[PDB]
């Protein structure tokens, strides 16, 4: 039972910008159509995490995600970077 | 708006069923609705499959639509009603109320 | 077209994962897709809730969308892959392949 | 384990216009936007059948459904009629 931060997108069965999970904390950076880095963070469950905790290149989108389990809120100290052109 | 539980108010009288159903004539069923987008967060309890499909959709929206926001836990309600033999029956119906939503 | 299982061909190389995944590099995942319309037929194995929502949608499409065509049984596949410690691992992943579809 | 007819809408895990179920055979009549009676038939499962085996009035649609379990293909001899104006 791991606690994680969220700021962009964070669930209403969980106040104070903290979510709990059996999986992983994540931080993601994304280029919104604007093209400003928009970073988000939260909890990923155990099932599916092998596939979510790595990057898959999507056309017309720049995105990178990282995961962690080392400590509560370990995702505060994840700093994913966008894939270069 | 991300995939989540929203209200669904069911009025049986509105359905014309006040002729067999005695009580209750209304109840809260809830529905799921909302986007299922990468990454599929823990509360959405995705399958391996939903994750793969979500990735595939966003890299080729022709191959497959995105995954769907649907109920993943449900609870029952009992209904008091008249049956075809004219017995009054009190029956637990399963899967009547959305308790949680997720991407499948 | 009514809710049913359609093809989803997954190519891991296409996903860039040929750097950790050794085998297989492709497999058939299938997806569900299609209309969920009254009455919800037996093979679609609806819940009580899906039936109610289906009725409600068609009498007031504002209150709730129709129900969704989603997988209702899934099967696993094993994947041979390299982990972060550089071990080669052969692992069964659950819920990887759509075996049946239904309205939820 | 009850067998039923279908002609309009009938599943491909079940050839010969026959479906099997643990619930009910049904026949339905529907007024397609054209306004010709379009009749369909098939199998309904047990769960949900209390709610499906009766009519609920839908605006701009005329529809009636009936169910049966008395015998294999009992739905051949169901003749639902449309709700009057």
């Amino acid at each position: 039972i791991l606690r994680c931060k969220c700021h962009h997108h964070c669930p209403e069965d969980s106040v104070n910008n903290i979510c709990s999970t059996d999986g992983y904390c994540f931080t993601m950076i994304e280029e919104d159509d604007s093209g400003m880095p928009v970073v988000t963070s939260g909890c990923l469950g155990l099932e599916g995490s092998d596939f979510q905790c790595r990057d898959t290149p999507i056309p017309h989108q720049r995105r990178s995600i990282e995961c962690c389990t080392e400590r509560n809120e370990c995702n505060k100290d994840l700093h994913p970077t966008l894939p270069p052109l | 708006a991300r995939c989540s539980r929203k209200a669904l108010h069911v009025n049986f009288k509105d359905m014309g069923w006040d002729d067999w159903i005695i009580a209750p004539l209304e109840y809260e069923a809830f529905h799921c609705e909302g986007l299922c987008e990468f990454p599929l967060r823990s509360h959405l309890e995705p399958t391996n499959h939903a994750v793969i499909q979500t990735l595939m959709n966003s890299m080729d929206p022709e191959s497959t639509p995105p995954t769907c926001c649907v109920p993943t836990r449900l609870s029952p309600i009992s209904i008091l009603f008249i049956d075809s033999a004219n017995n009054v029956v009190y029956k637990q119906y399963e899967d009547m109320v959305v308790e949680s939503c997720g991407c499948r």
